[PDB]
């Protein structure tokens, strides 16, 4: 099922002499309300809230599934400076303030160092984005206008992405490093282009001569921008149309599935047609988003609330 | 000044275009020769939209002109209106596609796409602002199907965001000239639904109907079938060009009548459509127009509309009229016919009236419509591809030019989720 | 002096504005070329040769209607940089006439417009012509808006908008453009007037006796009631009410300033006899449910004030007993807390009938604008309309596609329920 978690950060010290007041109020545990307006969700974090509580309620699950051949997909949306790196990568080794990625490899590892020993497994990697429509290679800047066909299941899949094996959790780290160094950021470190991760981990017995395939996705969806308030000229007001359209694609995707229609419209854009296989069905999806309770950045998000509203 | 590039691709849309470019030269008043010959300034106060200026009062069409075989150039440059085409923009190549989709879409045509491509460039520089591209062909045949995705591609590639409208002509049960034409049909639907802004579906059944019912014609032949097609292809972009009260542009149709991105096709009409020694008996206002393009035997695409609703509908009048007419005719057929439009779009219908009817006529009306009733059309098309696709039939000759079996099942994939959105709001 | 400033954007703007300007050129005896063979000072200015030049300002993103100005009858009249034209239209969407492609000439358009108010002494306020449900008409309207406030600010902006009709519509996108163009128009213009057409179509059925109306009556209409509006300021009479007292006799709360207008008598000639057409009879005329403008019947609410504009041969005790007559009524019902709700002013000249009209030449005619409760049904209809297609999200890639996020739906929306309960509360 589709699950949202929205989460709040706390006003650090270069804005606390500002002024700035406030503007989140807490009912619960489920229900944030700005300006006298409940959105209601499935879980709503706190300040306080560390990264242990975030992980081990939103993510271990779908971490759980895919070790028996299952598929989980796991997003992330916000604005900048609103908790996005802090929630997702943030420092790479300290045990306590790493992200959700680490204690993601982490626990995907302690798992293959005590599995007796008939079983083998293997780890598949790729890192592409979208941008202007068109998918990129983040781990090999040759490609650049790759595409998306159908197997004989009608199971979607990108053609020609690289896809290299890792065998310890520094080797995961060293290749996020390194598509992260290649993806498209504007002039403080906006990003301007969706990016998808993928995580398969492949299973056969040997002795029962089972095999179980399952797909773990990690994507980190760009910010909606409104184009009246900015000024955009050139590549910037194309980039920002892309995201938009991509964005409520997207939306328009988790709803239907949400409300139980008969037609889903996967093929809308491109994004939702990659994640066709691990998004419906017997498949758990968690979205989070990241806000900003200041009141220097209302606006923002109350359109990052909408969007999490959206799916329901 | 909103300028359109026409291309033709294959026999079919060739002769299409040919009558397409005769028919524009009569309503903007010109000679075969290239010249002027006119009564009135508004002919000339657009004429940029379709023509280039030439040294000594001249007019070049801004039409390309591709196909595998040196038999239709040579047939249309000998025709009433061949003098008029600038002979630079003929390319063709000397072996035929043979109804082959494989062998125009990837051995052939991929050694004389880039001719094509830089005439097309060329052609595209020297206009002031763009508006979009027109393409006729055939979805049945070879060289057109093959060769006109091929192009819409690559455009589609260059130029991002402008207007592609397709006339493409739809295989039709009861009446069949080729042996494997499903194929080609639905390889080139599998590129049409995602690579068009609004494609319009024609096929030769509804109009040997409509000759055969409507005009009472005794022998009809391809000019009459070629001449409704152009008729209603002038009239769809008639607000690009002459002054009204309310006017429409192609984006303007686009955004009015496509609810979601997948859903552009279209079927087209005309009216009044009469038979000669039958006029006099007829009084021509609204509401006899409204009447008959609403009939279900005046569309041009083989579908009942009867079994379906209509999504969307567009209706470009052009004459002088009165506007409450139309308001009230366009809601009382909303009305008296409440089952047979979607419930929960308000005003189903849109209205743009133009001032300069066609010559030799008081009133004329285009009708475009959005209905569900498409449906069957792709219903039949895939039901024949799985009878030839289980056993593999005519198949080696696709997979001789470098195609795999992955392609038919992906465009038929593609046909059936079309299918399956087309009847979900029904 | 007292001068007003006249914009005319978008297709139905455009062509409003030559009706309003060829009953202009009527009225104050100039002819198409500007040359006339101080009452002008208002709409015109001088140029030293005898040449009028009027203070308007042609926008529109489409060089269609525009291209037929400047080749028509009155192509000598404008100046040649008023008349200001794009490339590409707005194709119905919102967004592209707000931002896409309303930043390539809303900077010529703002020069022009401050060319005008630097050689104006007394400007008056702004007269702005467009249609809701257009894109130019309500994504480019509010850009211009905006500027325009953030500019000049303490000047009276006056907005006369086509609104969507309850049943006869044109295109099938006209919900979402006529919600956010009204969001839009809350918070910078001052009084807003709305018509429809339906309303028109009916009054000239019935009273003008003819069956097939087009735009060229409705513009006509309008004109003449633009025209009583500025009558006063034009030229001169007992009790002359200027805009500031206008908007200070009939906007009691900063928000409840939506009124909507009546014209009386709209007779046609061969009725032009065989009636008398007092004071009495047109007065009453004025407050029936079928001669109002907006598809909304007042018996359903009630008035809060209503101002009356006399022209041509009045007198003041005419006006009090029909004053008197009106207030004796009880079908017509104002609220508690307005003891007197009339706001009287005559003026000399009498109206003028244009050649090729469908008017008659009457000595007298009255132009009633009230602001009552009523107005909410056509606004309650209007969301209603705009409720059933959001649900499904229809039409919304292509504003997403613009740049336009997806949360100023729901803010327009939350505005238009916010303004009809504000309505309602102010009713009771
Ligand atoms: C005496 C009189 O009024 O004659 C009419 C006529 O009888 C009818 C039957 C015409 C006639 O059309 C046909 O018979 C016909 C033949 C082949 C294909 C399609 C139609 C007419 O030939 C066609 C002709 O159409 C035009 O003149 C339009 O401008 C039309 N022109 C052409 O198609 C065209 C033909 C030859 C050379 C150049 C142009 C047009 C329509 C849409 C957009 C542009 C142009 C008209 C009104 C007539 C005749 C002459 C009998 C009709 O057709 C049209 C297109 O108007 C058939 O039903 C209509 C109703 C007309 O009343
Ligand atoms: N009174 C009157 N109304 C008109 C006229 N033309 C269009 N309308 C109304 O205006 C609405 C359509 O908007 P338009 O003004 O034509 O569109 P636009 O503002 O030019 O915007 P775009 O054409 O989309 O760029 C409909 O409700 C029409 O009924 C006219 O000439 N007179
Ligand atoms: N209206 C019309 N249809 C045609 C004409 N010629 C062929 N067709 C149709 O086009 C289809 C055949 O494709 P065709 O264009 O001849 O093959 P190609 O030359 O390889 O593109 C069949 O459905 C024919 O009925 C023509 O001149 N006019
Ligand atoms: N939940 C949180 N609790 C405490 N501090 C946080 C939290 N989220 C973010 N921060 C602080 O915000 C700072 C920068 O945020 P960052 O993750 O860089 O946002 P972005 O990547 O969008 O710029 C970090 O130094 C971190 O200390
Ligand atoms: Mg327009």
């Amino acid at each position: 099922n589709i699950k949202v978690m929205c989460r709040f950060r706390p006003l650090n010290e270069s804005e606390v002499n500002r002024g700035d007041k406030y503007i989140a109020k807490f009912q619960g545990e489920d229900t944030v309300v700005i300006a006298s307006k409940p959105y209601a969700f499935d879980r709503v974090f706190q300040s306080s809230t560390s990264q242990e509580q975030v992980y081990n309620d939103c993510a271990k699950k779908i971490v759980k599934d895919v070790l028996e051949g299952y598929n989980g997909t796991i997003f992330a949306y916000g604005q900048t400076s609103s908790g996005k790196t802090h929630t997702m990568e943030g420092k790479l080794h300290d045990p306590e303030g790493m992200g959700i990625i680490p204690r993601i490899v982490q626990d995907i590892f302690n798992y293959i160092y005590s599995m007796d020993e008939n079983l083998e497994f293997h780890i598949k990697v790729s890192y592409f984005e979208i941008y202007l429509d068109k998918i990129r290679d983040l781990l090999d800047v040759s490609k650049t206008n790759l595409s998306v066909h159908e197997d004989k299941n009608r199971v979607p899949y990108v053609k020609g992405c690289t896809e290299r094996f890792v065998c310890s959790p520094d080797e995961v780290m060293d290749t996020i490093d390194e598509g992260k160094s290649n993806r498209h950021v504007a002039v403080e470190h906006s990003s301007r282009s969706h990016s998808i991760f993928l995580i398969n981990v492949k299973q056969e017995n040997t002795q029962t001569e089972q095999k179980l395939s399952g797909k773990l996705y990690l994507v980190d969806l760009a910010g909606s921008e409104k184009v009246s308030k900015t000024g955009a000229e050139g590549a910037v007001l194309d980039e920002a149309k892309n995201i938009n359209k991509s964005l409520s694609a997207l939306g328009n995707v988790i709803s239907a599935l949400a409300e139980g229609s008969t037609y889903v419209p996967y093929r809308d854009s491109k994004m939702t047609r990659i994640l066709q296989d691990s998004l419906g069905g017997n498949c758990r999806t968690t979205i989070v988003i990241c806000c900003s309770p200041s009141s220097y950045n209302e606006s923002e998000t109350k359109s990052t609330l909408l969007f999490g509203q959206r799916a329901k | 000044m909103r300028e359109i590039v026409h291309i033709q691709a294959g026999q079919c849309g060739n002769q299409i275009g040919a009558k397409f470019w005769e028919v524009i030269s009569d309503e903007h008043g010109i000679d075969p020769t290239g010249s002027y010959h006119g009564d009135s300034d508004l002919q000339l106060e657009r004429i940029n939209v379709y023509y280039n200026e030439a040294a000594g009062n001249k007019y070049v069409p801004r039409a390309i002109l591709v196909d595998l075989e040196p038999g239709t150039m040579d047939s249309v440059r000998s025709g009433p209106f061949g003098q008029i085409f600038r002979p630079d923009n003929f390319v063709f190549g000397q072996s035929g596609a043979g109804n082959n989709w494989a062998k125009g879409h990837y051995t052939e045509g991929a050694e004389l796409v880039d001719s094509v491509l830089d005439v097309v460039r060329k052609e595209s520089e020297s206009c002031d602002c763009l508006q979009g591209f027109q393409l006729t062909h055939s979805l049945g045949g070879g060289t057109g199907s093959g060769m006109g995705t091929l192009l819409i591609s690559k455009i589609r590639e260059e130029y991002p965001d402008r207007i592609m409208n397709t006339f493409s002509v739809v295989p039709s049960p009861k009446v069949s000239d080729t042996v494997v034409e499903p194929y080609n049909a639905t390889l080139s639907v599998h590129q049409l639904v995602e690579n068009t802004d609004e494609t319009y579906c024609i096929d030769n059944e509804a109009l040997y109907d409509i000759c055969f019912r409507t005009l009472k014609l005794t022998t009809p032949t391809y000019g009459d079938l070629n001449h409704l097609v152009s008729a209603t292809m002038s009239g769809v972009t008639t607000c690009l060009r002459f002054p009204g009260q309310l006017n429409a542009d192609l984006r303007k149709l686009a955004v009015n009548m496509v609810p979601f991105p997948r859903l552009h096709f279209f079927m087209p009409g005309f009216a009044p459509l009469t038979s000669r020694g039958s006029q006099q008996y007829r009084a021509l206002t609204v509401p006899e127009l409204t009447q008959q393009m609403f009939d279900a035997k005046n569309m041009m695409a083989a579908c009942d509309p009867r079994h379906g609703r209509y999504l969307t509908v567009a209706a470009v009048f052009r004459g002088r009229m009165s506007m409450k007419e139309v308001d009230e005719q366009m809601l009382n057929v909303q009305n008296k016919n409440s089952s047979y439009f979607v419930e929960w779009i308000p005003n189903n219908v849109k209205t743009a009236v133009c001032d300069i009817p066609p010559r030799g006529l008081k009133m004329s009306a285009t009708f475009i419509g959005n209905s569900t009733a498409i449906q069957e059309l792709f219903k039949r098309i895939s039901e024949q591809f799985t009878a030839m696709f289980r056993r593999k039939a005519f198949l080696h000759w696709y997979t001789g030019e470098g195609m795999d079996e992955m392609e038919f099942t992906e465009a038929e994939s593609n046909m059936n989720d079309l299918v399956s959105e087309y009847q979900q709001y029904q | 002096m007292r001068e007003c400033i006249s914009i005319h954007v978008g297709q139905a703007g455009v062509q409003i504005g030559n009706a309003c300007w060829e009953l202009y050129c009527l009225e104050h005896g100039i002819q198409p070329d500007g040359q006339m063979p101080d009452s002008f000072n208002t709409f015109f200015s001088e140029t030293g040769a005898g040449k009028h030049v009027p203070r308007a300002v042609f926008v529109d993103l489409e060089p269609t209607v525009i291209d037929e100005v400047r080749t028509g009858t009155y192509r000598q009249l404008f100046h040649p940089e008023q008349l200001i034209t794009g490339k590409e239209d707005a194709a119905n969407n919102y967004a592209r006439g707000h931002y896409t492609i309303g930043k390539e000439i809303i900077d010529l358009v703002l020069d022009r417009i401050r060319k005008l108010a630097d050689q104006c002494t007394g400007l008056q306020g702004f007269l702005v012509f467009h249609s809701f449900g257009g894109g130019t008409g309500s994504g480019f309207t509010s850009l211009l808006m905006e500027r325009l406030s953030v500019d000049y600010g303490k000047k009276s902006k006056l907005e006369f908008s086509i609104y969507p009709a309850p049943q006869v519509s044109t295109a099938v996108v006209e919900p979402y453009n006529s919600i956010l163009t009204t969001h839009t128009t809350l918070e910078h213009s001052d009084c807003a007037f709305m018509v429809d057409n339906e309303a028109i179509y009916d009054i000239c059925r019935r009273n003008l006796d003819i069956e097939r109306p087009t735009y060229t009556n409705l513009n006509r209409l309008i004109s003449q009631i633009v025209s009583s509006i500025t009558a006063s300021l034009r030229f001169d009479g007992a009790l002359n009410v200027d805009l500031t007292e206008f908007q200070t006799n009939l906007v009691p709360y900063p928000r409840i300033h939506f009124p909507l207008a009546t014209y009386a008598p709209v007779i046609s000639a061969e009725k032009a006899y065989h009636e008398q057409l007092s004071v009495a009879e047109i007065t009453n005329a004025c407050f029936e449910p079928a001669n109002q403008m907006v598809k909304c019947d007042p018996r359903h609410g009630k008035y809060m004030a209503c101002c009356l504009l006399y022209r041509g041969d009045v007198v003041p005790k005419d006006v009090n007993a029909a004053i008197a007559t009106i207030k004796t009524k009880r079908s017509i019902q104002f609220v508690d807390w307005c003891p007197t709700g009339f706001k009287v002013g005559i003026n000399y000249q009498p109206p003028t009938v244009v050649p090729g009209g469908d008017l008659a030449k009457v000595q007298r005619a009255v132009c009633m604008l009230s602001n009552t409760t009523a107005i909410a049904e056509a606004w309650a209809r209007l969301d209603h309309k705009f409720d059933l297609m959001y649900a499904k999200r229809a039409f919304v890639h292509w504003y997403v596609g613009e740049g336009m996020e997806e949360g100023e739906f729901s803010e327009a929306r939350e505005d238009m329920a916010a303004l009809e309960k504000d309505y309602e509360e102010v009713g009771v």
